[PDB]
RNA sequence: GCCCGGGAGUCCGGGCACCA
RNA sequence: GAAAGAAUUAAAUUAAUAUAAUGGUAUAACUGUGCGAUAAUUGUAACACAAACGAGUGAAACAAGUACGUAAGUAUGGCA
RNA sequence: AUUGAAAAAAAUAAUAUAUAUUAUAUAUAUUAAUUAUAAAUUGAAAUAUGUUUAAUUGAAUAUAUUUUAGUAAUAGAUAAAAAUAUGUACAGUAAAAUUGUAAGGAAAACAAUAAUAACUUUCUC
């Protein structure tokens, strides 16, 4: 019953050679509800996301 | 824009190749496919400016009793791009002038750093497990590195790695050493000496062993660049106890010979010291009462460790010695 | 140049219309061939990126413009606005030489001092704490909106007596 | 009943064998020790024939 | 062979590992090295030298904050024990925020409450 | 084997000798991890850090003008006790374990410049629990986690037997990973500026959260995960989501004034009172 | 000198009286020791040279000793045979070397003994051949006859006068071969050349490479060739090889290769490598 | 250990040696 | 005055040890990892402990080959 | 070496070639490769060869030839979850208890929990 994913051989990565892992990631930008804009490394394929409930606009982190 | 300048400056801290200066400036990879495969990184250029400016105003800022000063200098030093590329990619063991003068003070620290990284470390690694400090001198503290080379005999190139099997072949003929000093020391007038020590020829009366001085100079004149001992140099005026070869006898272990280097007490010219050449018994050598006698400070040594075969035999009778004794294989 | 390849893979998928929108953007590495001389090393391809050189990856709905960040520039002249240096720590200071608002006990200190100053506008502050600095100082963060007058640190320096900005030097934060 | 016995034979045929026990599934056994004929390490095979417990081959080559 | 769930699962996988995915190790040309060495150190002494700047800036405060607490308790000591009044429940405005990398609409709010 | 018998021969010098430096067994790992030669060579300060910024600007003096009580000294906490030598047993006697606890407790320091309170490491456990029925569920997880952090997590192993919940050790349930830096400041502006806000009926973290040395902790349901940006663009994509715990260290002293730090950088604490 | 067996049991390594005790730098563990004589304690000084035993006795009887002679390890007795082939073949080619040597001296037509500085030379070859500047090598090799002469002396209870002698007359030899005789950057003998003399030579070389650098003939190749082929008689090897590499490039400024641009097909002017090649 | 009966493998029941 | 490194001190201990109980063990025998599947090899084994004998136990050294180790060395199965 | 860009050389190490010595040295040259390995009709890419359009360029589309896609972990000398029980080499510390945290509690996972006196290097008043 226990569902698996029967593992290969795996590789051998020898001592030295270890490259760490830097994943592809691109400069995103990052708009809130209001006009400001923040820029995050992102690893999901998109230039600009605009949001629509941020804390910008909740009132508890703003009691304006 | 001090680097720039060469008034007081040496010109040892400028790349004394001018392409390589050039490529530096705004390369080596002698292959032109190879060349062209070649791609560096992006916006090297502007931003290694921007730091060598910042490094060149620290060390303008930096520049201003001696050895204070010799620290200050390297600190303000280092940092130049040129004389890194100068230390790490030159040989520092056959040290050309130019390339690197150990006279500059920056240079020697690197060269000391160089050789806490390794060299000395496995000096010390061979002095510990041949028990070659306990057994012929207290302890040492590093202070020097000390390379010994046996140009003469058979007549090839190399120098010898600490705690090893050198053939009596090799070992025939009196060794060259380069005591490779360090740390802001006076030149002109500081003397050496030089003692090949070998703790581990058969005492029968005790059935212990006893330690014999192979190979004793003293009073040598050093300098930071020109420092091979040879026979140019020592004169046969410096020589306390002149070479005797390794001539282990059969079946009696592997007789460890450890090159010790002195430097001598420091009372206006280069201090001498007679040391009865007569009296002193060679066959029969304490160290640490010699050193103790003449107030020596040990500041660096070699070892290698020789062995018998059969070639001994004929080294004996070229040096005019006894046939040499013979030993039972077991350990009774 | 260090960094992975994209795996366009799992994003999107292999019979898709933003995949292959994606595609259309993306312009391929140079494959090899038998019988051509590629004179920069032959191409080392593999998941769809050659290995040797860096690899990049082109890309209400609305195109997302940000704000500038120069107003004060633009203003050249408003030092008594808080909208000037928006990417600088301001101060506010009060003309008679000209220094802070000084305020002259019944009443905890810092209280007392926002007490006053609440009282000059109408603004909203926060005390960062009870406890003083220098010469007795409060600290206070402002929140909304003889001289009301504002500026960053360096520009202080010009403002006001030598001596003064040497006491108060290391208050002023970048 | 679990351990056999099995002879291995020197692949120098100086006819200098060595014997192990083994369990019954164990993998074919080889090893290389020193035969005082030859005066030399060499290989040690099994002598007789003996059903192995079948292992899968491992993967190296990612199929399917 | 596998499911499409298992298919999805080891694409899944993939995304993470490095298998195909990393490129060849960057090699350099000795001068350059040399010159990324440089780079390096330079860029470690300013961060040093920032630090030390803050650091400095930090101790300077504290000194003047013990200043004031010794005129302090000598003169007032009632405002001294007031000032003491330990902040163990203190909590950040809210309102001041984490600053962006681009301002936004409204550079800035006037009215309140 | 003959000897079994652990026993260092003690020296005769005061090098300390780097064994791995005399092999030339390893010549890529004598270098540095961040010296470029080497393999494993990653570059660090890629950009700046806003949220660091932000704490070294404004926060830092802040927390330390807060923190400051006037000459307030070490409070000592509890330690191995001493016996006292009313007795000749006592003589080679180990000490007594602490007066509260089985464990030994740390100094707190008070709060000067040099010790300011700041954030040191941020660490997200995903124990996917019905994992340990289904195996691929662990890697869906560790997805999740390695999307929304962008560094590799590292695989959670059940550690325990339990026969009440189906729970067997050697088992991969979960991903764990350890942000740090820039990579965990970002991390956190995320939380702050995006999920936290979005989540419908979130009313701040409890105050009661304090590990008591400087840390913090909360969790985060299967639901919320879908306010992260890397879920949120593409939901077609992610049909099972995981909730995670998020502990968070200090280099606070106290659990108060970890909280209070963490205010500074828009956590809402409205959860309770300390 | 004790040791340790399976079971943790302490055994003796060497004749000796047995002690027990504390060392300082095991604390919290008891040591069962051996000192190798009665009188000395066995915590021993840290520092103080350690007491070994030897405690081998030596072969007097002669026929004993002769056997111990002779007997070796197994391989080396293997490997003896392989090894005396080797010396031989390598002393055959210093003969060969001599010999050789010889000749050129006698081509050159100088004084000579003449063994001696057939050996110098081979010597001095050899030196170079390894890593040494020349002079230094020079030296070397001169010492190491000085030596042996010194040896030989001592041996046989020469006159001093006469070594001294001796002594001069290598010098001399040296002082002709060093003037007289130089080796070449491929190990060769030739008539000796001074370092302006060669400087000179070698910037006249470059001279000659710049005026010639066009090559649009076989008969042009022909002679570039032949002015390469005195260079090593003047030049370091590592030079020799660069100046090759630049002015002998097989293939001059009908195949295809890539551009920057888009494939590229070059047909080539076709007297780039009939002459060249 | 070997031989049967119910290509390989497992699971069961018969014999045939070994039985000093 | 700070950062980093090297550490050092304290606690070490019932966790772990293929397996009972005991004695040991962080200087780790306990754990992780590289190489290696080689000392879970071949002739002589002195001398001890133990011991009625038959047996058992530790084991230096000599010689032949092998593995790992920069080296010192270590390995004649397993912490006992 | 020919293509790009706009006299030479002086470390370590690796590789290629030569030779020195009863010395695993030296001389000259160059700095490769660093996670890959058979078998895929529909996935993707490149190049070569055609036709069309706004001598060429871009674009479209056809044919040929190849290249990729078999997607599979640890990226660390890993260190108390499993898997290797014998050798060696190098390294490191366990457990409990307590305070916490989505489901999660008596009992799943993760985090945190002893002292810096002296020393070295670095930055700084
Ligand atoms: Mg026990
Ligand atoms: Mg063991
Ligand atoms: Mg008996």
């Amino acid at each position: 019953t226990r569902i698996t994913l029967p593992r290969r051989p795996a590789k051998k990565i020898q001592l030295g050679k270890s490259r760490p892992a830097i994943y592809h990631q691109f400069n995103v930008k990052m708009e809130l509800s209001d006009g400001s804009v923040v820029i995050r490394r992102s690893q999901y394929p998109k230039g600009e996301i605009r949001l629509i409930q941020d804390q910008r606009n909740n009132p508890l982190w703003n009691p304006s | 824009h001090i680097w720039s300048d060469f008034t007081t400056r040496p010109s040892s801290l400028s790349i004394q190749s001018s392409k390589v200066k050039n490529y530096l400036f705004q390369p080596s990879i002698s292959r032109r496919s190879n060349r062209i495969k070649y791609s560096p990184p992006e916006h090297i250029d502007e931003i290694f400016r921007m730091s060598y400016d910042f490094l060149e105003q620290r060390s303008s800022k930096f520049y201003e009793n001696p050895l204070k000063k010799d620290a200050l200098l390297i600190k303000a030093e280092i940092n130049n791009p040129e004389v890194q590329y100068n230390f790490q990619f030159n040989n520092k063991l056959n040290n050309v002038k130019d390339i690197i003068d150990y006279d500059v003070p920056v240079y020697r620290h690197l060269g000391k750093q160089h050789w806490e990284s390794y060299g000395q470390m496995l000096l010390m690694q061979r002095l510990e497990t041949l028990a070659a400090i306990p057994d012929t001198l207290p302890t040492l503290v590093p202070r020097a590195e000390v390379n010994i080379k046996f140009p003469f005999s058979t007549g090839v190139n190399k120098w010898i790695e600490p705690g090893e099997f050198l053939s009596s072949n090799v070992t025939s003929m009196r060794p060259i050493f380069k005591i490779q000093e360090y740390e802001l020391v006076n030149v002109e007038k500081q003397l050496y000496t030089v003692l090949i020590v070998n703790p581990d020829v058969p005492d029968l009366s005790n059935d212990s062993f006893k330690t014999a001085l192979c190979y004793g100079l003293v009073n040598i004149n050093l300098t930071y660049n020109d420092n091979l001992i040879d026979p140019r140099k020592f004169h046969s005026s410096n020589i306390i106890a002149d070479y005797l070869p390794p001539v282990p006898e059969k079946n009696a272990g592997k007789q460890r010979f450890v090159v010790w280097v002195f430097r001598q007490p420091l009372i206006q010219g280069p201090n001498m010291l007679e040391i009865d050449r007569k009296e002193l018994s060679r066959d029969d050598f304490d160290i640490r009462q010699f050193t103790k006698k003449y107030n020596l400070t040990a500041i660096g040594a070699h070892i290698w460790r020789s062995e018998w075969d059969a070639k001994v035999a004929a080294v004996r009778e070229k040096y005019g010695l006894p046939p040499g004794r013979v030993f039972s294989r077991v350990r009774r | 140049r260090l960094m992975w390849t994209f795996p366009a893979y799992f994003y999107f998928k292999k019979g898709t219309v933003a995949e292959h929108k994606f595609l259309s953007l993306q312009k391929g590495p140079i494959s090899k061939k038998n019988g051509i001389w590629f004179p920069r090393g032959i191409p080392d391809i593999k998941h769809g990126r050659e290995r040797s050189t860096k690899q990049e990856v082109k890309l209400v709905n609305r195109p997302v413009i940000p704000n500038d960040r120069i107003t004060e520039a633009d203003r050249s002249n408003d030092m008594k606005s808080l909208e000037r240096q928006l990417s600088r720590t301001l101060y506010l200071l009060v003309k008679d030489t000209w220094k802070f608002p000084n305020f002259d006990e019944s009443k905890p200190l810092h209280v007392h001092a926002e007490n006053e100053l609440k009282l000059l506008s109408g603004i909203y502050t926060w005390s960062v704490s009870a406890t003083p600095i220098g010469v007795f100082i409060v600290k206070s963060h402002i929140l909304a909106g003889e001289d009301f007058a504002w500026l960053t640190k360096g520009e202080i320096s010009e403002y006001v007596p030598k001596d003064y900005f040497n006491k108060t030097e290391f208050l002023l934060a970048d | 009943s679990k351990n056999s016995v099995i002879k291995l034979l020197s692949t120098a045929a100086s006819g200098y064998s060595r014997y192990i026990s083994i369990k019954k599934g164990a993998p074919l056994v080889t090893q290389v020790r020193y035969d005082p004929v030859v005066k030399r390490h060499v290989l040690f095979k099994e002598a007789k024939k003996r059903k192995v417990a079948e292992r899968k081959p491992l993967d190296f080559l990612r199929t399917a | 062979s596998l499911s499409p769930l298992a298919q999805r699962v080891v694409t899944q996988l993939s995304v993470m590992s490095a298998s195909r995915k990393q490129p060849k190790l960057l090699k350099l040309a000795r001068e350059d090295l040399i010159k990324h060495q440089t780079i390096e150190k330079c860029w470690s002494i300013y961060q040093q030298q920032q630090r030390e700047r803050r650091n400095l800036q930090l101790e300077l405060q504290y000194k003047s904050i013990e200043r004031s607490m010794n005129l302090l308790q000598e003169l007032s000591p009632r405002l001294f024990e007031a000032a003491n009044a330990s902040e163990k429940g203190k909590r950040f405005p809210m309102e001041m925020k984490v600053p962006t990398d681009f301002p936004p609409n409204t550079l800035w709010h006037y009215n309140f409450r | 084997p003959k000897s079994a018998c652990s026993l260092v021969k003690p020296v005769h010098h005061l090098v300390k000798i780097d064994k791995s430096k005399l092999s030339p067994r390893f010549p890529e790992l004598k270098y540095d991890k961040s010296d470029i030669r080497s393999p494993g060579f990653k570059p660090k300060d890629t950009h700046a850090d806003r949220l660091n910024d932000h704490y070294l600007n404004t926060l830092q003096s802040d927390l330390l003008l807060i923190n400051y009580s006037h000459n307030a000294a070490v409070v000592k906490g509890l330690k191995q006790r001493a016996w006292s030598g009313d007795s000749p047993y006592h003589l080679n006697r180990p000490p007594k374990n602490p007066r509260g606890s089985k464990a030994q407790l740390p100094d707190i320091h008070p709060i000067k410049w040099s010790n300011i309170p700041g954030l040191e490491s941020v660490v997200i456990n995903c124990f996917v629990r019905e994992a340990r029925e289904n195996q691929l569920l662990a890697i869906t997880a560790a997805l999740q986690l390695q999307q929304i952090t962008g560094c590799k997590p590292h695989p959670i192993f059940s550690k325990n037997d339990v026969p009440t919940w189906k729970l067997r050790k050697g088992h991969q349930m979960g991903a764990k990973v350890e942000l740090k830096g820039k990579e965990m400041s970002q991390f956190l502006s995320t939380l702050t500026e995006i999920v936290l806000p979005r989540i419908r009926e979130y009313k701040g973290i409890s105050n009661q959260s304090g590990n008591r040395f400087g840390g913090i902790s909360f969790g985060l349901t299967a639901e919320d995960i879908k306010f992260f940006p890397e879920i949120d663009a593409n939901q077609d994509s992610w049909p099972k989501t995981f909730g995670m715990h998020i502990n968070i260290n200090t280099s606070a002293q106290l659990d108060y004034q970890a909280r209070t730090l963490l205010s500074g950088f828009q956590f809402p604490f409205f959860g309770e009172e300390k | 000198n004790v040791g340790i067996g399976k079971d943790h049991s302490i055994f003796a390594l060497e004749p000796g009286v047995v002690r027990y005790y504390l060392d300082p730098f095991h604390p919290k563990r008891k040591f069962i020791g051996v000192a190798l004589r009665r009188d000395l304690k066995l915590p021993s000084p840290h520092f103080e040279p350690t007491v070994r035993r030897f405690g081998r006795f030596e072969l007097t009887n002669k026929r004993a000793a002769y056997k111990e002679e002779n007997s070796i390890s197994r391989k080396d007795y293997l490997a003896k045979p392989n090894i005396l082939k080797q010396l031989e073949v390598r002393e055959s080619k210093r003969k060969e070397l001599q010999d050789k040597l010889s000749k050129v001296l006698r081509d050159e037509l100088k004084l000579d003994d003449i063994e001696l500085a057939t050996s110098y030379l081979i010597r001095v070859r050899a030196s170079l051949k390894n890593g040494y500047p020349i002079e230094d090598a020079r030296f070397n090799s001169r010492y190491y006859l000085k030596e042996e002469e010194r040896l030989k002396a001592r041996r046989e209870s020469w006159t001093n006068e006469k070594l001294s002698e001796s002594l001069s007359k290598i010098d001399e030899c040296s002082d002709l071969l060093n003037s007289s005789t130089s080796f070449n950057n491929k190990l060769e003998l030739h008539q000796y050349i001074s370092e302006q003399e060669k400087q000179a030579l070698k910037a006249k070389l470059l001279e000659d490479l710049e005026k010639s650098q066009h090559l649009e003939t076989k008969k042009d190749k022909n002679y570039i060739k032949a002015l390469f082929k005195d260079a090593c008689n003047f030049l370091t090897l590592s030079e020799e090889v660069h100046l090759r590499r630049k002015y002998l490039k097989s293939v001059f400024p009908v195949s295809r290769r890539f551009d920057y641009t888009k494939v590229e097909v070059i047909a080539r002017s076709r007297r780039a490598f009939l002459s060249k090649l």
